[PDB]
C-alpha cells in the first residue's frame, strides 16, 4: 500500500 | 433539546473538510484522459475515480480521531469504504431532472450508459441510479450529507480492522451528532436518521456488486492497464 | 553486389511493421492526460510513453523471428530495450529547425523544458537532444531507421536473456541486411553503418541515465502514482 | 509481467 501510506502523510 | 459545543465542532470540522476536498467547479476534470462515447469510458472514469479516491483520503484525514488511528486501520477503513464514499459524494452532482451526474461542461454530463461503456453492467447501474434518486429525495442538509460520509468511513465492520473498539466509539459519537442535528435542526426529520442508516445498508450491497464487477475487469490485463496505480492499490486485494 | 530475396523480405516486413505501429497524424495524442506547462508534464508524458511502449511491442511482434523466441526472452529484450526504441522512433517527430518534437497540433509541440517539467534533468536532456540532432543529420532511409530499431531490440547483451545464441543470430542476420542496404541503396554511405552502430552505443548510456532518473522518480509514491501500469511494469525491476 | 504477457498475445 505504498501510495495510500504516502497519501496519509 | 440542543447540540453540545463538542458536537458543533464535529459538524464545523466535517463541513470544512468537505469544502476543502470537493470542488464544485469540476475544473480539474479537464486533466483526466477525455471521455470517449469497447470500454471507451474506462480511461476517463478510471481517472475520475482515482481523483475522487485522493479527495476521500483528504476528507478522512480531517474526520476527528481518524488520524489518531493505526496507519493499518486507516488503510483497512479506506480500502473497504472508498467506493461507498464515491457513491455518496457523487450525489452532489446527481440531478433528478436528467437522471445523470452533471460535472461542469457538456462533456462531463454523464449518463448511466457511460458507466456501461466503462466495464460495468445494469446489475450495478440499476441500484446505483435507484440509490441516487432515493438519496437525492432525502434533500439532506450539507451537515447530514457530510456526517453520513463520516459514519460510513468509520464503520468498524470492515474486513481488516484491528482496533474496532476505538472505531465503533468514533462512529457512535458521530451518530449521536447526526441524530441530534436532525432532531434540533431538521423540521420533519422524524424518520430521517433511520432512512439514512438504511442508505448505509444499500451502500454495502452496491459495494458488493462493484467489487464483483471490478474483479472481472481487473483480471483482464488489457483492461487493468487502463486503470491508475491508486485505483489498483485501493480496489486491489493486498493485505 | 545486390540484396538477396530473404533480405528484401526482412526490409518489407519491417517497413510494414513500422507503418502499422507509427501513426504520422499523432491523432491518438488527444486521448492522453493533457500537457500542463511541479512535475506538470508527468501525466502527459507517462501517457505518451505508455502509448509508445504498446507500439514498440506491436512492432517487435512483426520482427521476423521475435515471436518464435521464449515469452521470457521476449520480455527481457523488451524491458531493457523499450526506452531505446522510444528514443529512436521519436526522431521521426524531432525537427532540426525548432530543436523539439512536433506531434500534430500546437499542444504537442514539445520543447526540452517539457521533459524537465516531467521529472528529468539536463543530465538526460543534454545527450537526448545531442543524440536526436546527430541521428537527424544521418538522414536515414526509412529502411535503415526501421532496421536500426530491430538491431537495437534484438541485442543479445541484455540483462535477463536466456537463448542469447539464437538472439545473436537474429541480430547478425539483420545487420547483414543493413550493411548491404547501405552498400547497394545508399549513395555515400561508406561510413554510415559504423555511424549507426555508434548510435546504438549512445542509446546504452542514454538508457543508463534514464534508468537512474526513473528509479528516483518511481521511488516517490506521489510521482509513481502519476505513471501508468504498463510503464511501471516495463521500467520496473521485477524478474 | 501480466500486461506484457497479454500484449505479446
Ligand atoms: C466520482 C464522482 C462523480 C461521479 C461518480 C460516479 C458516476 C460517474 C458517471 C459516469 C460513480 C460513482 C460510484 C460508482 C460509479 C460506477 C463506476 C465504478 C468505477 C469504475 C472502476 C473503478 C473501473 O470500477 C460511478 C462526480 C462528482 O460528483 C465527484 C464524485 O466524487
Ligand atoms: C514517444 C515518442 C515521441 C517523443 C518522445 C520523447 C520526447 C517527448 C518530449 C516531451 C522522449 C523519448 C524518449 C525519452 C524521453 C525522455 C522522457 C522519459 C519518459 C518519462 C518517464 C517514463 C516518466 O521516465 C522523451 C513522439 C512521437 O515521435 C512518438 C514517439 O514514440
Amino acid at each position: 500500500h505504498k501510495i495510500l501510506h504516502r497519501l496519509l502523510q | 433539546h440542543m447540540l453540545s459545543d463538542e458536537q458543533m465542532q464535529i459538524i464545523n470540522s466535517l463541513v470544512e473538510a468537505h469544502h476543502k476536498t470537493y470542488d464544485d467547479s469540476y475544473s480539474d476534470f479537464v486533466r483526466f484522459r477525455p471521455p470517449v462515447r469497447r470500454l471507451s469510458m474506462l480511461p476517463h472514469l478510471a481517472d475520475l475515480v482515482s481523483y475522487s479516491i485522493q479527495k476521500v483520503i483528504g476528507f478522512a484525514k480531517m474526520i476527528p480521531g481518524f488520524r489518531d488511528l493505526t496507519a493499518e486501520d486507516q488503510i483497512a477503513l479506506l480500502k473497504s469504504s472508498a467506493i461507498e464514499i464515491i457513491m455518496l459524494r457523487s450525489n452532489q452532482s446527481f440531478s433528478l431532472e436528467d437522471m445523470s451526474w452533471s460535472c461542469g461542461g457538456p462533456d462531463f454530463k454523464y449518463c448511466i450508459n457511460d458507466v456501461t461503456k466503462a466495464g460495468h453492467t445494469l446489475e450495478l447501474l440499476e441500484p446505483l441510479v435507484k440509490f441516487q434518486v432515493g438519496l437525492k429525495k432525502l434533500k439532506l442538509h450539507e451537515e447530514e450529507h457530510v456526517l453520513l460520509m463520516a459514519i460510513c468511513l468509520l464503520s468498524p465492520d470492515r474486513p481488516g480492522v484491528q482496533d474496532h473498539v476505538r472505531i465503533e466509539a468514533l462512529q457512535d459519537r458521530l451518530c449521536d451528532v447526526l441524530q441530534a442535528y436532525i432532531r434540533i435542526q431538521h423540521p420533519g426529520g422524524r424518520l430521517l436518521y433511520a432512512k439514512m442508516i438504511q442508505k448505509l445498508a444499500d451502500l454495502r450491497s452496491l459495494n458488493e456488486e462493484h467489487s464483483k464487477q471490478y474483479r472481472s475487469l481487473s483480471f483482464q490485463p488489457e483492461h487493468s492497464m487502463q486503470l491508475t496505480p491508486l485505483v489498483l492499490e485501493v480496489f486491489g486485494s493486498e493485505v
